[PDB]
């Protein structure tokens, strides 16, 4: 749940691998795109409420 | 007859850069420890939330 530890954005999982002297991860990440803008507001009101 | 004299001097002021260079790497290998902490702060308590 840290942010930016194992790959950048959003985590999901890893795997490991040798070296001759070392490890090497593989992190599979999640990145989202293709946007738009909308138009938001805090809260409803209804019958007062 | 002066230069045994000599390779005293030369002794000694490679003794006291020695102990320069030492000094120096063992200090300076704190500050790296130092910077990486704040490095992971700054990734985790500004970019997101802790
Ligand atoms: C959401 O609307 C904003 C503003 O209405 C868009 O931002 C502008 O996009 C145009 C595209 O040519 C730029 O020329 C402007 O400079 C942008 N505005 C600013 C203040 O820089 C934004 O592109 C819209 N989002 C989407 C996904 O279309």
């Amino acid at each position: 749940k840290r942010v930016d530890f194992c790959g950048k954005g959003y985590h999901l999982m890893s795997f490991p691998q040798s070296a001759p002297h070392g490890v090497v991860f593989l992190h599979v990440t999640y990145v989202p795109a293709q946007e738009k803008n909308f138009t938001t507001a805090p809260a409803i009101c209804h019958d007062g409420k | 007859e002066a230069e045994v004299q000599i390779d005293r001097l030369i002794t000694g002021r490679l003794q006291s850069l020695q102990t320069y260079v030492t000094q120096q790497l063992i200090r300076a290998a704190e500050i790296r420890a130092s910077a990486n902490l704040a490095a992971t702060k700054m990734s985790e308590c500004v970019l997101g939330q802790s």
